[PDB]
């Protein structure tokens, strides 16, 4: 979800 | 003038530059689109060429000085390369955004950008019935590539896209053209993201 | 602002950058793609282009730092020019890359290191039968140019490639997208070479 | 040789670059074109492309020099990357214009320049029509990209595009050529605003 | 009007 | 560890940035050719598209080093901006090489760099046959641009052209390929001029 | 024994960056052409593309050395950039020359420097006839964009193009080409203008 | 004449 | 095989 | 002949 957007996937590193 | 060059000398040959936004630190941008014409449109594979005009603002504490210490002087133009600018991006383009113009900016004694250079870009569009009367939409989204919400607010003054210069002799006619700003959340992480998406709708004149 | 500029100072501006893994410093990198759209397909020539995110991770010991000594900062955005990436190739392209997005990357305290580059790729691919109702597999490889397996590990998360933001109006649909590492050996030589498989399965809408 | 080096050098190197005109400082731009060549027209998009030359000439008073103090040096050509250039732009283009010769200008004494760029520029005109005895017209305007009236005054010696040098075998034939000066002002705002129309009627030899 | 040319737009920025 | 960032700067460091061969100083480029795909083939014009790797080997005096002083380091990779190559050419291109990977050597301490670029040529070919069952046989030599063979004697390490990887599914079957040093003497010089001869004969699959 | 390394130091190290000509410190080019392969003809544009090597020598007292100070050394290769080019320009080209070869030049102890790059060149040719037995003919003028007769002499050591190489299947027969010095007196001017004309006579093969 | 072509009216600038 | 890869090329100079 | 050939003609200048 987030993860598929790279300023999100960028702002939670270890989680993604 | 002697007091303008020591000016740009001032801020722009002094130890750092801006490192960009942090969430203590958050900034606003506000972005305006003039669209011009569009040039291309493919059919072979789902693309379309639009020439416009881009928008930017925003406001750096680090960038503020007194007039009256630099002879009552409150701007300057100078080469956006001498300056941070926030990494606002087309998220559907397919192929690097072509620059058609000057990319030079205004800076203020409060701090304040403001920034348009002209350009061309291809995006992912499906043009099917665009000779039809009712016409096609395509839509592009953009926005910062590495900031959240909390780091680079996202905005418009207005979203009507300007049209006062569209191409008047253009092969293509413009029913509308909008620019909105969107705000979307996620479950795993509260923080605000958000893109301002560039609809326009359109016909074989 | 405050303690931000001093930590990049810090770190980039003391000891030289990294000169890149070893056989005694190995390193990991985690590749993964998400395919946003297959643009063109050409038949004279056997070429397939397509526009993609490609998500690298890896960790360094030298970009490392306690969050106290910089006013408790866990991170920071930096210029993908001010640190060490890794040269991660297409095998198989037929043009130079090209790039669509910022070159920006996310640096943790911990020492790792997140960059998303949006990617167009012209690749050699035959597309013979992609109007047919099974389509037609694509395959191109991607790896170190200069390392072997003992100076970089290559990995994915998953074998799955991100489809979720595919372009829904694109002339080509989707009907596998896999992303698959791949370990082998020369009978001349001891050390492994790996790469991960893009293997796209797609056919005409 | 000997004092060519010292001027250019007493002129450059005690730093710093003019900055640019202002509301106080204001300059005027003398503009003037020599048309080579209609090159392609493009009735699918709505694109024609011109060769032409750039005559622009300005006066700066940093740029003045005693040829007395020079070994009697009247004048210099110098490379224009040396010297401050106006942002004079084609407001109309739809790619990045291409430079055809060296960017070299000369400086002279009184402090004036002069600089001649040959350059290929694409911008929106729609040819239909171009193959009948009438022709087509279409115009582009040129001015600058950040200078109001006030700071930037825009000027032409002639309304009459140099043709004495078109190419006598060009698909294109040219039944007229104009460079016109315009002066306009917007509700808004108080200052005026300055172009210069490049008007082209032609048709196909 | 004023805000689709780029040397106006930029003398009237917040306007803009 | 960081015994690397010392050697780096120790080699990059020393007022020997190599000036290149001399007749009193030769210099031996081995060079190979790996063929991976003929890309296009224009009949209108006579132009064939290749892409393959190039792999040149030379060595410096200048670039060896002691492994037991350099924490036994034996080899590195490095930028090849970084070091001194050979001008090696193709002499019957059409067009600008384009690079297609990235551009990294390896420096050995006994003074041996390795390189290995990937790139697409276009170059001077008449395909006229190449449907036909004997296809079309095409050449190009490649040779440095400025040093006779008393300054650049130009060798080829493995007999054989490698073929292993030369994609399988190519609008073009290759039927043979050879890869020739070749020298001719002139009539009004004595020196030996040089170059490799890439002899390809293909036909389409 | 790199004393070579010690000469282009103070060549290029102590003060001196060489200006370029005036009337009173005049300098001859010779120019002089190898003509590879006309590569393409488009008809609904008028532009020819050529594919040529551009010989070009001059004489600078500023680069003179005694060989006897500098381990007998007579001549060195060193880049382009390190030195001052004359400025010679297709007068008619439609698109920037595409530089096909390393730009690296010869300087001699005498002062005197050769240059050979290979270009490839766009220029404006009506190919109306090339399918005939008689074919057509094409010229292009190259002179200096910015120096006179009096600064920059242009001349020929003969009215021949080399054709010893051109490529022997090309699309393109070479009836007849010629390079001629010509010169163009204004009654304004004392001085004179100068360009070498290139004609080019040629047909289908 | 000299101004249409630009080494004559670089060395012309005033005049042309 | 090997040297049609040019890390593996790069780490086998000798061999290839 | 010699002229033709770039490094040819580069190391006979005088020829060429």
């Amino acid at each position: 979800g987030c993860c598929s957007l790279p300023p999100c996937a960028l702002n939670n590193p270890k989680y993604c | 003038q002697a007091n303008l060059m020591r000016l740009k000398s001032d801020l722009f040959n002094r130890s750092p530059m801006y490192p960009g936004p942090t969430k203590d630190d958050p900034l606003t941008v506000t972005l305006g689109f003039t669209l011009q014409d569009i040039v291309k449109v493919d059919s072979s594979t789902n693309e379309v060429d639009l020439v416009y005009y881009e928008q930017q603002r925003w406001k750096l504490n680090s960038l503020m000085w007194d007039p009256n210490e630099y002879g009552n002087i409150t701007d300057f133009r100078t080469s956006a390369a001498d300056i941070w600018t926030p990494d606002i991006t087309a998220y559907s383009s397919t192929r690097p955004v072509q620059v058609l113009s000057p990319q030079i900016a205004v800076v203020t004694h409060d701090g304040s950008v403001m920034f348009i250079p002209a350009q061309r870009l291809s995006f992912m569009c499906d043009p099917t019935g665009v000779d039809s009367e009712e016409g096609v939409t395509c839509a592009v989204k953009f926005g910062s590539w590495v900031y959240s919400g909390f780091e680079i607010d996202l905005k418009t003054d207005t979203d009507q896209v300007d049209l006062s210069s569209y191409y008047a002799s253009s092969k293509y006619e413009i029913l509308s053209a909008t620019q909105t700003r969107q705000v979307q959340h996620y479950s795993c992480c509260p923080e605000p993201y958000i893109d301002v998406n560039l609809v326009v709708k359109f016909r074989e004149r």
